[PDB]
């Protein structure tokens, strides 16, 4: 399967509403995990099953979409909310990731 | 509490042999899905291998015939037999625990492997 | 299904006792009777409406017909002073009677 | 029956301040298997409750980090790190040990 | 057989108990068991019953969904799970054998062998 | 996850009703369910709970016999039988799922997800 994030380089100031899109080419409908990676650090779960808040993630992070469309929504940005954001195929055999979207506190 | 620590990578001649190690505290390696994940410089994450809780193994198309994943129940540790190393194997590898619908809940710090 | 027994009856020692048990079409069913002397676990004394278990003297006579089950005790003595539970089975349900207390003077 | 009483009946607390809600069980709710079977709920005004604290001291998925529970045996306390403007509403405790499931009477944390 | 019961004690309403009725011999296997409770002020109540094989299990109307009778012919024991012990369950319980192998032959017999009862008390 | 409760309205004192909890977004095949009532301004009070596949029908005293519950494991729905309704059951009814799917996570215990509730009014 092929996962495509859109778009790669993304910029906004603090407080903006961001919508990072990882687009599923076939349509899987429940198998997404949102991976935020501080530059040169260890990634962490943000939303698993594409809609539910993984424990300890602050409530400003949300996920939405099911089927062929999927999105990452951040309700209110923070100066530390810059990272490279990954989408992953859950319940798979190759665990295909996306290319990576680099949000920038700009 | 749940910590993965990795060792064994380093600068190695092309086609040579090498092995990684991934000690686990808290998680029992011998009954959970452990995966090897690769990240080339200037690139993203990519899958390498997974060894099942029952002991069944799996590797990627770019990995078959070259690497081997291995374990120890006494030391609660995860290993990766590194062999026939080409130039494309230069990457940083993390060990992660696979739970299916649940994502890679815990991760390792990562070790840099360079080929020259 | 309910079985109706009089609260208690009494006769003088050496007499004949008669204790009744009432149920709806109860003469079509098998009824067991038990003796509970106070402070004692009960003992089966009559089953199948006519037969008398081993270890029981023949003066424990029981009969059944119509809607009444009856037990007859000729030559009643002192230790016949006990609680008497008429029992019956209907639709695999153990239902006990009220329990008539017999008093000897 | 397990009759549970909350304490106190009302806690009007200004936002930014800390707050503790206590609810004591008549019987012992400890160690059905080793845990404390008392659960904490918030019914925000006009909408349905969801779990805040389960098993006395632990919380469910996605709960704000400010909430924490404590106490063992019969006394149990909820510990809000910092009251804010979204925290308004009634708080319930429940015994989760015996089949008759009884909730508290309802203490609102409000903004005074 | 020779029957002895155990397990009756002080519990509060809604609590859990698990009585027992142990047998002396292995003739226990041939007896369909019955649980009969005796009130502190009244006579007896039939509680439940089980077949010799244990596959024919019946309960009184007032007790289904709460109690769970079970047996073990190789263990020569009879149990009675006692959940949601509720206000009028305080009594003395008797374990009595029927003799009839299956529920279809229970009416042809009577409860003959009773063990020493066990006192169960529920109260706050 | 959605917990759509259906039915409910104005029923007659002593009349009849049946309530539907249509659930989706989760298994419901290995999850327990709970029924919770709340009379107007009187607090959350319990009614009922069911096991993964029915059979386990757990009720409070005030709903002894008078209420019964069921589920449609194929269609993923929860039901609730009502008879001879009194004035104290005039309330809004919540169907709620237990946290979880293992044992000692009591089927009458923690309630993770709740519904929107439907008002059941007994009057004339």
């Amino acid at each position: 399967i092929q996962l495509t994030q859109s778009p790669s380089f993304l910029s906004a100031s603090v407080g903006d509403r961001v919508t990072i899109t990882c687009r599923a080419s076939q349509g899987i409908s429940s198998d997404l995990a949102w991976y935020q990676q501080k530059p040169g650090k260890a990634p962490n779960l943000l939303i698993y099953a594409a809609s539910t808040l993984q424990s300890g993630v602050p409530s400003r992070f949300s996920g939405s979409g099911s089927g062929t469309d999927f999105t990452l929504t951040i309700s209110s940005l923070q100066p530390e909310d810059f990272a490279t954001y990954y989408c992953q195929q859950l319940n798979s055999d190759l665990y295909t990731f996306g290319q990576g979207t680099k949000l920038e506190i700009k | 509490e749940v910590q993965l620590v990795e060792s064994g990578g380093g600068l190695i001649q092309p086609g040579g042999s090498l092995r990684l190690s991934c000690a686990a505290s808290g998680i029992i390696v011998s009954s959970n899905y452990m995966t090897w994940v690769r990240q080339a410089p200037g690139k993203g994450l990519e899958w390498v291998s997974v060894i099942y809780s029952g002991g069944s193994t799996f590797y990627a198309d770019s990995v078959k015939g070259r690497f081997t994943i291995s374990r120890d129940k006494s030391k609660n540790t995860l290993y990766l037999q590194m062999s026939s190393l080409r130039a494309e194997d230069t990457a940083v590898y993390y060990c992660a625990r696979d739970l299916g619908p649940y994502g890679m809940d815990v991760w390792g710090q990562g070790t840099t492997v360079t080929v020259s | 299904y309910e079985l109706t027994q009089p609260p208690s009856v009494s006769v003088s020692p050496g007499q004949t006792a008669t204790i009744t048990c009432s149920g709806d079409k109860l003469g079509d069913k098998y009824a067991c009777w038990y003796q509970q002397r106070p402070g004692q676990s009960p003992v089966l004394v009559i089953y199948q409406d006519s037969k008398r278990p081993s270890g029981i003297p023949e003066r424990f006579s029981g009969s059944n017909s119509g809607n009444t089950a009856t037990l007859t005790i000729g030559g009643t003595q002192a230790m016949d002073e006990a609680a008497y539970f008429c029992q019956a089975w209907d639709s695999n349900t153990g239902v006990f009677g009220g329990g008539t207390k017999l008093t000897v003077l | 029956d397990i009759v549970m009483t909350q304490s106190p009946l009302s806690l009007p607390v200004t936002p930014g301040e800390p707050a503790s809600i206590s609810c004591r069980s008549s019987q012992s709710l400890l160690h059905s298997n080793g845990y404390l079977y008392l659960d904490w709920y918030l019914q925000k005004p006009g909408q349905s409750p969801q779990l805040l604290i389960y098993l006395g001291s632990n919380r469910a998925s996605g709960v704000p980090d400010r909430f924490s529970g404590s106490g063992s045996g019969t006394d149990f306390t909820l510990k809000i790190s910092r009251v804010e403007a979204e925290d308004v509403g009634v708080y319930y405790c429940m015994q989760a040990l015996q089949t008759p499931g009884t909730f508290g009477q309802g203490t609102r944390l409000e903004i005074k | 057989v020779q029957l002895v019961e155990s397990g009756g004690g002080l519990v509060k309403p809604g609590g859990s108990l698990r009585l027992s009725c142990a047998a002396s011999e292995f003739t226990f296997s041939s007896y369909s068991m019955n649980w009969v409770r005796q009130a502190p002020g009244k006579g007896l109540e039939w509680v439940s019953s089980i077949s010799s094989s244990g596959s024919q299990i019946y309960y009184a109307d007032s007790v289904k969904g709460r109690f769970t009778i079970s047996r073990d012919n190789a263990k020569k024991s009879l149990y009675l799970q006692m959940n949601s012990l509720r206000v009028e369950d305080t009594a003395v319980y008797y374990c009595a054998t029927n003799g009839g192998a299956h529920s279809s032959t229970w009416s042809f017999y009577g409860m003959d062998v009773w063990g020493q009862g066990t006192t169960v008390t529920v109260s706050s | 996850v959605q917990l759509l409760e259906s039915g409910g309205g104005v029923v007659q004192p002593g009349g009849s009703l049946r309530l539907s909890c249509a659930a989706s977004g989760f298994a419901f095949t290995t999850y327990a369910m709970n029924w919770v009532r709340q009379a107007p301004g009187r607090g959350l009070e319990w009614v009922s709970a069911i096991s993964d596949g029915g059979g386990s029908a757990y009720y409070a005293d005030s709903v002894k016999g008078r209420f019964t519950i069921s589920r449609d494991n194929s269609k993923n729905t929860l039901y609730l039988q009502m008879n001879s309704l009194r004035a104290e059951d005039t309330a809004v009814y919540y169907c709620a799922k237990t946290r979880g799917r293992g044992l000692y996570d009591y089927v009458w215990g923690s309630k993770d997800y709740w519904g929107q509730g439907t008002l059941v009014t007994v009057s004339s």
